[PDB]
C-alpha cells in the first residue's frame, strides 16, 4: 500500500501519551473492582 | 514441448512493429512462469526493447532473469556469458556494470 | 565457458525434493514414537500385570489404613 | 488421580481404559504429524525466492488431498468403532449399583438383596484429615468388588449430573426420569476418584466420587455388616 | 370505487425533498412522533423498570 | 446449468455412492443361520414350482433358504 | 443529519461500521468475562467466593463473544462492507431492513447485561440446559432474559440471511456467474444458509424452554412425559452448524489474504473452494449428536454420529492443502495480515485435529465435559476466528477508514497474541486428559500448575488487546491517507478508493459474455 | 457504454474462468485487458 | 489517483504500467531523445538517469532486507514483560492465601497417601517410588 | 538513509529481552507463586494414619 | 453527506486527543463493564 505522508504526525512523545491513557484506561477500572473485592 | 514453448516467445518479441504494451504484457505473463527465460527468448525482448528506444527496460529484463533464478547462482552469469555479443551490439550495460546490484 | 544450468521448474525441484524428505522424516518420527511411546505403554502395562497379585496389593493398602471398609 | 504435572490420561484401572490409552497413543502420533507437517509446509512455502504465480492446475493433486485423509480417518475409525463395541458387548454383571445424582452430592442404592442406601458427601476442607485430598474426598465411598463385572445405573432426584470415574474410563449422565446404564469392571483394589461433569449450579465444582474396589470376601463381609 | 392511483403517483412523485415515511403530509409526521415518542419513552421506562429489578 | 448439475453428480451424489459402499463393503460377510422351525405360515407350497423339482424358489441359496423340510 | 445517517442508515458501507463498531465494543466484554475466568482459576482456592456469578461469567462470556463479538464481525461488518463492493452491487437487496439487523443487537445485549444484573444471573452454560435452566433451578427473570436475548440475536441473523442470500443471488453483473464471485462472498452465502436453517431450531427450543419456565408446559420435564434430552437434540441441531457459522466467513477472508500478499491473481483450486465450503456446510447439518455421547443413546447412533464427524476433515483439508498451494510460488508480503492469516491456518490445524480425537465417541467418554473441550474450540473457534478477524481488519482497515496502520505496531501486536493465547490454552489439553471438568470455579490441587500458566497467558492477550486499541489510535490521530494498493485487478472492493463514495456502482460495472 | 468519461470493465478472459480482471476503462484511446489484452474503448 | 494506472516495485511485475518519472526537464527530454541514436555512445551516468526515470527502486533495493524484526521482536519482550508487572500486581492486592493443603507437611503426608493407595502405579506416579528401599526410583 | 530500526533495533531487542527475562524471573521465583511441581524426586513423605 | 478520510464515521477524528478520549470511554465502558456487574453481584 502506498500512502500520502501523515496530515497530523504522531511523535514518539505523541505515542508514549495515548498508549499510557489507553493502557490505564482498561486496567484502573478493573484494578480497582479487585483490589475492593474483599470489601464486597 | 520447451522448443514450441521457446519458439512462440522468441516470436512474439521479434514482431518488427511490437509496441510498449506487448513488450510489458509479454515480459510481465513470462516471469510468472516456473523457469529462468532462455537466452534466445531474453535476446528477442532487449532487441523489441531496442526498437521501443527503451534502455532503461532492457535492463530491467537483465535483472528480472537474475531474480527468476532465485539462489541457483550459476543461471545469471550463464545467461549473460549468452547474451554477451548482443549486449555487445546494442551498447546494453548490464545492472552490475550500473551499480544497479548494489 | 559456462555450460547450461537447469533453467525450467526450479520450484517444482524444490517442492519434489522437500514432499519427499518430509515423507522420510515422518516414517523416521513413527518409528520414533512407536518405540518411546505406543510400544513402551503396551510394555508397561503388560510387564505390571505379569505377575501383579491382586490380593497381596489390597493386603498392602489395607495395613496402610487406606479402606473405609477393612 | 490425577497428579501435580501430568499431561495425559490418569493411569487405566479397567480394561476398556487401557483400550482407550493404546487408541489415544495411535490417533496422537497421526494429531502431531499432520500438525507438524502443515506447519513444515508453510516453512517450505515461505523459504523461496523462486516464484510462479501463474494460474496451476489443482486435478492432479485434489486426488492426493482427499484419498489420503480418507485412508487416514478409516485407520482412526476401525480401532475407535472396535472400542465402542467392545464397551457395548452383552457382559454380565454379578452386582448392580445404582447413583442418584442431588444439588450437590451423590446417593447410592444397593437393592439386589437389601435396601442398602447412603449419601456420598464432599468433605470441606476445613474437615479433611491430614493427607487427605482437597475437594476429592467424600465421607461415604463407593464400596465395590474388584475384578467383577459390576452394572452401574445412573439417574438424577434434580437437575443434570455427570457421574465420571477417568481411571475406568466412565461418564455416565444423570438425567432425571432416566436410568443409563455404564458396566464398571476394576483390575486393581484401591481408591478410584471422578468428579461431577454436567453444570449443575453452584457448587458443581464439589460434588465428587469415591470408589473403594476390594476383594469380593470383603465386599460381601461390608455388605453383612451394613444390615 | 374509482382508480385514483394516477393522483397518488403525483404526490408521492412531488419535488419537495422529502423521505418516502413524510412524503403524505402533516399526517405522517403526527404518526412518526407518536411512535417515536413512545419507542424512546417505553425504552427509557425499560431501563427504569431494570434499575428497579437490579435490587431486592 | 449443466455446470451445476455435473457439480452435484460429482461433488455430492458420486461421493454418497462411494460412502455407501464402503458402508456395505464393511458389513458384508455371512451372519450365523438360525435353527430351522417348520413354521407352517412359512416356506408355503399350494402348487409345485414350474421349475426344477417343484419345491425350489427361483433363486434359491442352499445356504440360507431351507425347503419345508428344512436345510440341505 | 447526524441522526438520518447513523440510526436510519439504509448505506450498506455505514450499517458494516456500525456492526465493526458494536462487535469490537462486544470483544471488549466478551474479554472483561474470560480474564474473570482466568482470575479465579489463577490459583487454587475462591476468588469471588460465589461460584453462582462465576457460573454466570462464563455464560456471558460465550454468549458475548459468539453473538455479540464474532457474528456482527464477520457477517453484520466485514459482510456488509465487502459482498456488495465484490459483486459491483450499488447496496443490500434490502437497505431498510439491513438496518434492522443491526438495531436489534444492542437491544439483544441489553436483554443479556439485564439477565446477569436481575436475580442472581443465568449460571446455566451457554447451552441453558434444563432443568438447570428452569423455573425450579433458575427461578425468577435471569434465563428469561436470556432467551429474549437470543430471540432477538436470531431475528437479526434470519433476516440478514435472508439480505445476503437475495444480494448475492440475484444482484451480480448479469455476465457473472456464481463460479465468478469471489470465495469470500461464497462463504458468506453459505454461511447465510446455515443461519437460515438452524436458527429457528433454536428459536423453537429456546420458545418451549420459556413455555416450560412460565406457562406449564413440559416439553423438558419428564413429570408430564417431557424430556430433557429432546431441548439438547434442538440446541445442537442449531449448535454444530453454529460453529461453521463461526468460521465460513473467516475461511473466506483467509483465501482473500493468502491470495493477496502471495502477490497472486486467485486462490488455488477455486472450484475445489467451493466445493469445499458447501460440503463443510452441508455434513454440519448431520453430526450435532456428537455434543451428547454421554447422555445414553444407542450404539449404532454413536457409530453414526463418530464416523459422519470424521467426514468433515477431508473438505477442510482441500481448503487447508489450497491455501498452502495459493503461498506454492507467491512472492510473499511478509504484512501484518498474511502473519494473521499463518497463524490462522496452523492454529485452526491443530484445534480442528483435537476436533478429530473427540469425534470418536469411545475416547469423548473421557474428554466429554472436561478442559480438552475448552482446549479444542478455543483453537479452532476462539483463535481461529480471532486471527482471521484481525487479519481482514488490518487487511481492509485502510479500504474502510482512507488510513494505513503502522506496519510495525501491528506485527508486535501479532506477536504479543500468539503467545498469549498458546500459553491460555495449550497446557488446557493436559489438563483435559488428565480429568479436570470444565465449568468448574475450583479444582483438585493436582491440576494447579497448568491453571496457574493458563491464567498468566489470559494476561498477555490482554496486554495484546490494549496495544490493539492504541494502534487504532494512532492510524485515526496521524491521517497517513492511502494513495494506490497492488492487485486491484483481482481485489474489486477497493477499486472506487479509500474510503470508497457514499454510493458506489451508481454505473455499474460492465462484464460481457 | 458510460454516463461519464471512465466506467469500470470486469474481464472473463475466457469462457468458466472463475478469476474477473476489473479496471477503470478512460475516455479516449482503447485499453486492453492487463490478462487477455482484449480492447475495450468507452463510448460516453 | 485510484482510477489511474499506477508506478510498482514488485519482483513479479518488472515493467510497470507507467514511468517512475512523468513530466521531464528539457536535459531528460534531450537524453530521451540521445536514447534513439546507439546506446553505446551513452555514458554509463547517462544510462543510470534512464533508468532512474523509468524505474522508482532497483531490484537491488526493492529486495533489501530490514532491522525491523529486532524492533518487532524486542517491543514484543517488552510487552510481555509489562504483563508480568500486572501478573505481580494480581498476586500482590487481588489473591489472597492459597489453602491450608499446600503446606509442606501436608503434601508430605498426602503424598505417603498417595503411595500407599498405589495412585497411577504402571507409569505416572506410584511406578516411580521404589517400594522395596523406600525412596524415588 | 537510516531508519527507526538501523538506529533503535538493537537497543529495543537487547532492553526488551533483558526486562522481559527479569521480570518473569522475579515474578516466577520471588512473590510467593505455588507451582505445585511434582513431589516425584522432591517430597519425602510422611506417616499421616 | 460528507465524504472522504475521516468522514464516514460517527466520531470525530478532527482532533486526536478529543480522539483518545473517546476511544478511553468507549472501549473502556466495555471492558470495566463485567468487573461493575460482578462487584453489583456480591454487594448483594
Ligand atoms: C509459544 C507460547 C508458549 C507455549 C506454552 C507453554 C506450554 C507448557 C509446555 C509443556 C511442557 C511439558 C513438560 O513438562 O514436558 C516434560 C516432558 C517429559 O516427558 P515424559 O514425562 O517422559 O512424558 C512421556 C509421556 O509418557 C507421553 O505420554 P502422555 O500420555 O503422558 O502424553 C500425551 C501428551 C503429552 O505430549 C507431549 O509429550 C507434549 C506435547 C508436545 C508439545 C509441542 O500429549 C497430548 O496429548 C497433548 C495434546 C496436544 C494436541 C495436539 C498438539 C499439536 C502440536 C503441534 C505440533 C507443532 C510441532 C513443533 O517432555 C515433553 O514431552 C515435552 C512437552
Ligand atoms: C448493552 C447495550 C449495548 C451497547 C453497545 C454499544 C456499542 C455499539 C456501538 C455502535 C455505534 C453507535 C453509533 C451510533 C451513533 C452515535 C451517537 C452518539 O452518541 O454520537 C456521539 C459519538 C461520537 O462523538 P463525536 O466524536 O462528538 O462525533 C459527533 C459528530 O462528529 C458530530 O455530529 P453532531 O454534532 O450532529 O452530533 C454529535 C453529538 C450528538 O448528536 C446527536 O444528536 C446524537 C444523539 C442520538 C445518538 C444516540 C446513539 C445511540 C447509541 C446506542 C448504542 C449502539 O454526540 C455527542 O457528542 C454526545 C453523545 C454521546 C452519547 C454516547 C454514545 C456512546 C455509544 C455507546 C457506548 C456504550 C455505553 C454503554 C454503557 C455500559 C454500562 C454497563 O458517537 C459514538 O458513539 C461513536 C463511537 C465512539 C467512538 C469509538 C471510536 C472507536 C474506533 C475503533 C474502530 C473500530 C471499527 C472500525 C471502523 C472502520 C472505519 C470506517
Ligand atoms: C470455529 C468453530 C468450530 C469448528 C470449525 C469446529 C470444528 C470441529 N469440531 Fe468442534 N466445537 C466447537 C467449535 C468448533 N468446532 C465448540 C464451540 C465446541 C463446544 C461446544 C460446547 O460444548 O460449549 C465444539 C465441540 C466439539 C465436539 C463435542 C466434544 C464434547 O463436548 O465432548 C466434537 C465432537 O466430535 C467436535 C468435533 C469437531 C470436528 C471433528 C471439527 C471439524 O470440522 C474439524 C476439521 C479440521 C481438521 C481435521 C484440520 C484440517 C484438516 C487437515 C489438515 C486434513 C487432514 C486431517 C485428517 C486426516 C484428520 N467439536
Ligand atoms: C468466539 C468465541 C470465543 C472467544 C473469542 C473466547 C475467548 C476467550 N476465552 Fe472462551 N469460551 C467460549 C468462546 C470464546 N472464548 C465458549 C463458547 C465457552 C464455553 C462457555 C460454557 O461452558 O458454557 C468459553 C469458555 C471459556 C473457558 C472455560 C470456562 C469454564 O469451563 O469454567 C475459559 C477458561 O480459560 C475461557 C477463556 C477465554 C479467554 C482467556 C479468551 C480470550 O481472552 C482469548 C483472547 C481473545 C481475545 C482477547 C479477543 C480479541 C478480539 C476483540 C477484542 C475484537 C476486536 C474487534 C475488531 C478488530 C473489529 N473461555
Ligand atoms: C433383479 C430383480 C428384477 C426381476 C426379474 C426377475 C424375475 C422375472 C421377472 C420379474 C417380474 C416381476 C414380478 C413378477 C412376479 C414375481 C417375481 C418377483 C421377483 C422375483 O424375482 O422374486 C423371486 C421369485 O421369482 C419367481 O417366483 C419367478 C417368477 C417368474 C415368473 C413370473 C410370472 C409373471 C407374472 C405375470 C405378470 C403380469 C403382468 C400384468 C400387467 C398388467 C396388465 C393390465 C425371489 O426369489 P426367491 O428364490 O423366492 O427368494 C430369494 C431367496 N434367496
Ligand atoms: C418474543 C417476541 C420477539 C419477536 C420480536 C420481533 C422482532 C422484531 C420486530 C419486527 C418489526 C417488523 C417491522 C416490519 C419489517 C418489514 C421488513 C420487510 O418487509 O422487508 C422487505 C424485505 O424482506 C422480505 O421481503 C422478506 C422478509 C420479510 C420479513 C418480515 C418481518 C419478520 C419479523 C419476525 C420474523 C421471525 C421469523 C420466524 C422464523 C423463526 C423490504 O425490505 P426493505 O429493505 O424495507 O425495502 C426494500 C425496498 O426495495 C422495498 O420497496
Ligand atoms: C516498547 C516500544 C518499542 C518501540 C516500538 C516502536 C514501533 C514503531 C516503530 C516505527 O516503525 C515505523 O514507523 C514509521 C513512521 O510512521 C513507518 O513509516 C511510515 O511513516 C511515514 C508516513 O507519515 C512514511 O515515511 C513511511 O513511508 C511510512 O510507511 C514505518 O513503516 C514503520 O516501520
Ligand atoms: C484483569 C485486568 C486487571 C489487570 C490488573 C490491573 C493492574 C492494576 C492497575 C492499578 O489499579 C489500581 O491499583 C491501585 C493499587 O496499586 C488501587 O489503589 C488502591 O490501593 C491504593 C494503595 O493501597 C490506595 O491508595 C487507593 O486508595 C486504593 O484504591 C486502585 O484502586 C486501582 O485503580
Ligand atoms: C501442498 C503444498 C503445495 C502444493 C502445490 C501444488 C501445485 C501444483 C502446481 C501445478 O501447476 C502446474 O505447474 C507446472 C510447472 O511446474 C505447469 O507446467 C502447469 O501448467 C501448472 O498447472
Ligand atoms: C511468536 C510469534 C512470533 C512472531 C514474530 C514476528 C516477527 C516479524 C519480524 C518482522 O521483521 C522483518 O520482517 C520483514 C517482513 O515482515 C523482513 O522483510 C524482508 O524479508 C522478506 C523475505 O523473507 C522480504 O519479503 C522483504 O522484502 C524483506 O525486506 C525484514 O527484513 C525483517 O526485519
Ligand atoms: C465437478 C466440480 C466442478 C468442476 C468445474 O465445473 O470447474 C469439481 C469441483 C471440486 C471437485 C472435487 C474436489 O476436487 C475434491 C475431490 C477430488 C477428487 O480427486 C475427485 C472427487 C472430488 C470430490 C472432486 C470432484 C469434482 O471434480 C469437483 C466437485
Ligand atoms: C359493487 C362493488 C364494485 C367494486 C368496484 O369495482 O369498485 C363490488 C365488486 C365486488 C364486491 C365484493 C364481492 O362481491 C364479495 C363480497 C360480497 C358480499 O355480499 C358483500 C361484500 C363483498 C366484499 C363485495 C363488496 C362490494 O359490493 C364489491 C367490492
Ligand atoms: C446458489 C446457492 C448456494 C447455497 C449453498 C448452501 C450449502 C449448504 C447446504 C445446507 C443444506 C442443509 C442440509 C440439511
Ligand atoms: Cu452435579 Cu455438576
Ligand atoms: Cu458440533
Ligand atoms: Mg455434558
Ligand atoms: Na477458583
Ligand atoms: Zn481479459
Amino acid at each position: 500500500i502506498t500512502a500520502k505522508p501523515a496530515k497530523t504526525p504522531t511523535s514518539p512523545k505523541e505515542q508514549a501519551i495515548g498508549l499510557s491513557v489507553t493502557f490505564l484506561s482498561f486496567l484502573l477500572p478493573a484494578g480497582w473492582v479487585l483490589y475492593h473485592l474483599d470489601n464486597y | 514441448t520447451d522448443e514450441e514453448f521457446d519458439a512462440r516467445w522468441v516470436t512474439y518479441f521479434n514482431k518488427p512493429d511490437i509496441d510498449a504494451w506487448e513488450l510489458r504484457k509479454g515480459m510481465n505473463t513470462l516471469v510468472g512462469y516456473d523457469l529462468v527465460p532462455e537466452p534466445k527468448i531474453i535476446d528477442a525482448a532487449l532487441r523489441a526493447c531496442r526498437r521501443l528506444n527503451d534502455f532503461a527496460s532492457a535492463v530491467r529484463i537483465l535483472e528480472v532473469v537474475k531474480d527468476k533464478a532465485g539462489p541457483h547462482k550459476e543461471i545469471y552469469p550463464y545467461v549473460i556469458q549468452e547474451l554477451r555479443p548482443t549486449l555487445n551490439e546494442l551498447g546494453i550495460s548490464t545492472p552490475e556494470e550500473l551499480g544497479l546490484d548494489k | 565457458a559456462l555450460a547450461k544450468p537447469q533453467m525450467r521448474g526450479l520450484l517444482a525441484r524444490r517442492l519434489r525434493f522437500h514432499i519427499v524428505g518430509a515423507f522420510m522424516v515422518s516414517l523416521g518420527f513413527a518409528t520414533f514414537y512407536k518405540f518411546a511411546v505406543a510400544e513402551k505403554r503396551k510394555k508397561a502395562y503388560a510387564d505390571f500385570y505379569r505377575n501383579y497379585d491382586s490380593m497381596k496389593d489390597f493386603e498392602e493398602m489395607r495395613k496402610a489404613g487406606i479402606f473405609q471398609s477393612a | 488421580m490425577a497428579y501435580p504435572m501430568q499431561l495425559g490420561f490418569q493411569d487405566a484401572t479397567s480394561p476398556i481404559m487401557e483400550e482407550l490409552l493404546h487408541f489415544h497413543d495411535h490417533t496422537l502420533m497421526i494429531v502431531f504429524l499432520i500438525s507438524s507437517l502443515v506447519l513444515y509446509i508453510i516453512s517450505l512455502m515461505l523459504t523461496t525466492k523462486l516464484t510462479h504465480t501463474s494460474t496451476m492446475d489443482a486435478q492432479e493433486v485434489e486426488t492426493i488431498w482427499t484419498i489420503l485423509p480418507a485412508i487416514i480417518l478409516i485407520l482412526i475409525a476401525l480401532p475407535s468403532l472396535r472400542i465402542l463395541y467392545m464397551m457395548d458387548e452383552i457382559n454380565n454383571p454379578s452386582l448392580t449399583v445404582k447413583t442418584m445424582g442431588h444439588q450437590w452430592y451423590w446417593s447410592y442404592e444397593y437393592t439386589d438383596y437389601e435396601d442398602l442406601s447412603f449419601d456420598s458427601y464432599m468433605i470441606p476442607t476445613s474437615e479433611l484429615k491430614p493427607g487427605e485430598l482437597r475437594l476429592l474426598e467424600v465421607d461415604n465411598r463407593v464400596v465395590l468388588p474388584m475384578e467383577m463385572t459390576i452394572r452401574m445405573l445412573v439417574s438424577s432426584e434434580d437437575v443434570l449430573h455427570s457421574w465420571a470415574v477417568p481411571s475406568l474410563g466412565l461418564k455416565t449422565d444423570a438425567i432425571p426420569g432416566r436410568l443409563n446404564q455404564t458396566t464398571l469392571m476394576s483390575s486393581r483394589p484401591g481408591l478410584y476418584y471422578g468428579q461431577c461433569s454436567e453444570i449443575c449450579g453452584s457448587n458443581h465444582s464439589f460434588m465428587p466420587i469415591v470408589l473403594e474396589l476390594v476383594p469380593l470376601k470383603y465386599f460381601e463381609k461390608w455388605s453383612a455388616s451394613m444390615l | 370505487f374509482e382508480n385514483r392511483v394516477a393522483e397518488k403517483q403525483k404526490l408521492f412523485q412531488e419535488d419537495n425533498g422529502l423521505p418516502v415515511h413524510l412524503k403524505g403530509g402533516a399526517t405522517d409526521n403526527i404518526l412518526y412522533r407518536v411512535t417515536m415518542t413512545l419507542c424512546l419513552g417505553g425504552t427509557l421506562y425499560s431501563l427504569y423498570c431494570l434499575g428497579w429489578a437490579s435490587f431486592p | 446449468g449443466a455446470r451445476t448439475w455435473r457439480f452435484l453428480t460429482f461433488g455430492l451424489a458420486l461421493p454418497s455412492v462411494a460412502l455407501c459402499t464402503l458402508n456395505s463393503w464393511l458389513h458384508s460377510g455371512h451372519r450365523e443361520r438360525p435353527a430351522f422351525i417348520p413354521y407352517h405360515h412359512l416356506r408355503i407350497r399350494t402348487k409345485p414350482f414350474s421349475w426344477g423339482d417343484g419345491n425350489h424358489t427361483f433363486f434359491h441359496n442352499p445356504r440360507v433358504n431351507p425347503l419345508p423340510t428344512g436345510y440341505e | 443529519m447526524f441522526i438520518n445517517r447513523w440510526l436510519f442508515s439504509t448505506n450498506h458501507k455505514d450499517i458494516g461500521t456500525l456492526y465493526l463498531l458494536f462487535g469490537a465494543w462486544a470483544g471488549m466484554v466478551g474479554t472483561a468475562l474470560s480474564l474473570l475466568i482466568r482470575a479465579e482459576l489463577g490459583q487454587p482456592g475462591t476468588l469471588l467466593g460465589d461460584d453462582q456469578i462465576y457460573n454466570v461469567v462464563v455464560t456471558a462470556h460465550a454468549f458475548v463473544m459468539i453473538f455479540f463479538m464474532v457474528m456482527p464481525i464477520m457477517i453484520g461488518g466485514f459482510g456488509n462492507w465487502l459482498v456488495p463492493l465484490m459483486i459491483g452491487a450499488p447496496d443490500m437487496a434490502f437497505p431498510r431492513m439491513n438496518n434492522m439487523s443491526f438495531w436489534l443487537l444492542p437491544p439483544s445485549f441489553l436483554l443479556l447485561l439485564a439477565s446477569s444484573m436481575v436475580e442472581a444471573g443465568a449460571g446455566t452454560g451457554w447451552t441453558v440446559y434444563p432443568p438447570l435452566a428452569g423455573n425450579l433451578a433458575h427461578a425468577g427473570a435471569s434465563v428469561d432474559l436470556t432467551i429474549f436475548s437470543l430471540h432477538l440475536a436470531g431475528v437479526s441473523s434470519i433476516l440478514g440471511a435472508i439480505n445476503f442470500i437475495t444480494t448475492i443471488i440475484n444482484m451480480k453483473p448479469p455476465a457473472m456467474s456464481q463460479y465468478q464471485t469471489p470465495l469470500f462472498v461464497w462463504s458468506v452465502m453459505i454461511t447465510a444458509v446455515l443461519l437460515l436453517l438452524s436458527l429457528p431450531v433454536l428459536a423453537a427450543g429456546i420458545t418451549m424452554l420459556l413455555t416450560d419456565r412460565n406457562l406449564n408446559t413440559t416439553f423438558f420435564d419428564p413429570a408430564g412425559g417431557g424430556d430433557p434430552i429432546l431441548y439438547q437434540h434442538l440446541f445442537w441441531f442449531f449448535g454444530h452448524p453454529e460453529v461453521y457459522i463461526l468460521i465460513l466467513p473467516g475461511f473466506g477472508m483467509i483465501s482473500h489474504i493468502v491470495t493477496y500478499y502471495s502477490g497472486k491473481k486467485e486462490p488455488f483450486g477455486y472450484m475445489g473452494m467451493v466445493w469445499a465450503m458447501m460440503s463443510i456446510g452441508f455434513l454440519g447439518f448431520i453430526v450435532w449428536a456428537h455434543h451428547m455421547f454421554t447422555v445414553g443413546m444407542d450404539v449404532d447412533t454413536r457409530a453414526y454420529f463418530t464416523s459422519a464427524t470424521m467426514i468433515i476433515a477431508i473438505p477442510t483439508g482441500v481448503k487447508v492443502f489450497s491455501w498452502l498451494a495459493t503461498l506454492h510460488g507467491g512472492n510473499i508480503k511478509w504484512s501484518p495480515a498474511m502473519m494473521w492469516a499463518l497463524g490462522f491456518i496452523f492454529l485452526f490445524t491443530v484445534g480442528g485435529l483435537t476436533g478429530i480425537v473427540l469425534a470418536n465417541s469411545s475416547l469423548d467418554i473421557v474428554l466429554h465435559d472436561t478442559y480438552y473441550v475448552v482446549a479444542h474450540f478455543h483453537y479452532v473457534l476462539s483463535m481461529g476466528a480471532v486471527f482471521a478477524i484481525m487479519g481482514g481488519f488490518v487487511h481492509w482497515f485502510p479500504l474502510f477508514s482512507g488510513y494505513t496502520l503502522n506496519d510495525t505496531w501491528a506485527k508486535i501486536h501479532f506477536a504479543i497474541m500468539f503467545v498469549g493465547v498458546n500459553m491460555t490454552f495449550f497446557p488446557q489439553h493436559f489438563l483435559g486428559l488428565s480429568g479436570m471438568p470444565r465449568r468448574y470455579s475450583d479444582y483438585p490441587d493436582a491440576y494447579t500448575m497448568w491453571n496457574t500458566i493458563s491464567s498468566m497467558g489470559s494476561f498477555i492477550s490482554l496486554t495484546a488487546v490494549m496495544l490493539m486499541v492504541f494502534i487504532i489510535w494512532e492510524a485515526f490521530a496521524s491521517k497517513r491517507e492511502v494513495l494506490t494498493v497492488d492487485l486491484t485487478t483481482t481485489n474489486l472492493e477497493w477499486l472506487n478508493g479509500c474510503p470508497p463514495p457514499y454510493h458506489t456502482f451508481e454505473e455499474p460495472t460492465y462484464v460481457n459474455l | 457504454p458510460s454516463i461519464t468519461n471512465k466506467r469500470i470493465v470486469g474481464c472473463i478472459c475466457e469462457e468458466d474462468n472463475s478469476t474477473v480482471i476489473w479496471f477503470w476503462l478512460h475516455k479516449g484511446e482503447a485499453q486492453r485487458c492487463p490478462s487477455c489484452g482484449t480492447h475495450y474503448k468507452l463510448v460516453p | 489517483d485510484y482510477a489511474l494506472p499506477s508506478y510498482v516495485d514488485r519482483r513479479d511485475y518488472p515493467l510497470p504500467d507507467v514511468a517512475h518519472v512523468k513530466n521531464l526537464s528539457a536535459s531528460q527530454k534531450a537524453l530521451k531523445e540521445k536514447e534513439k541514436a546507439s546506446w553505446s555512445s551513452l555514458s554509463i551516468d547517462e544510462k543510470v538517469e534512464l533508468y532512474r526515470l523509468k524505474f522508482k527502486e532497483s531490484f537491488a533495493e526493492m529486495n533489501r532486507s530490514t532491522n525491523e524484526w529486532k524492533t518487532v521482536v524486542g517491543a514484543a519482550m517488552f510487552f510481555i514483560g509489562f504483563t508480568a508487572l500486572l501478573l505481580i500486581w494480581e498476586k500482590h492486592y487481588v489473591y489472597g492465601p492459597i489453602p491450608h493443603t499446600f503446606e509442606e507437611e501436608w503434601v508430605a503426608k498426602q503424598t505417603k497417601r498417595m503411595l500407599d493407595m498405589k495412585v497411577a502405579p504402571i507409569q505416572g506416579f506410584s511406578a516411580k517410588w521404589d517400594y522395596d528401599k523406600n525412596e524415588w526410583k | 538513509a537510516p531508519d527507526f530500526h538501523d538506529k533503535y533495533g538493537n537497543a529495543v531487542l537487547a532492553s526488551g529481552a533483558t526486562f522481559c527475562v527479569a521480570v518473569w524471573v522475579y515474578m516466577a521465583t520471588q512473590i510467593g507463586i505455588e507451582w505445585n511441581p511434582s513431589p516425584v524426586g522432591r517430597v519425602t513423605p510422611k506417616e499421616w494414619r | 453527506y460528507e465524504e472522504g478520510p475521516g468522514k464516514n464515521i460517527p466520531f470525530s477524528v478532527e482532533n486526536k486527543w478529543r480522539l483518545l478520549a473517546m476511544m478511553t470511554l468507549f472501549f473502556g465502558s466495555g471492558f470495566a463493564a463485567p468487573f461493575f456487574i460482578v462487584r453489583h453481584q456480591l454487594l448483594k
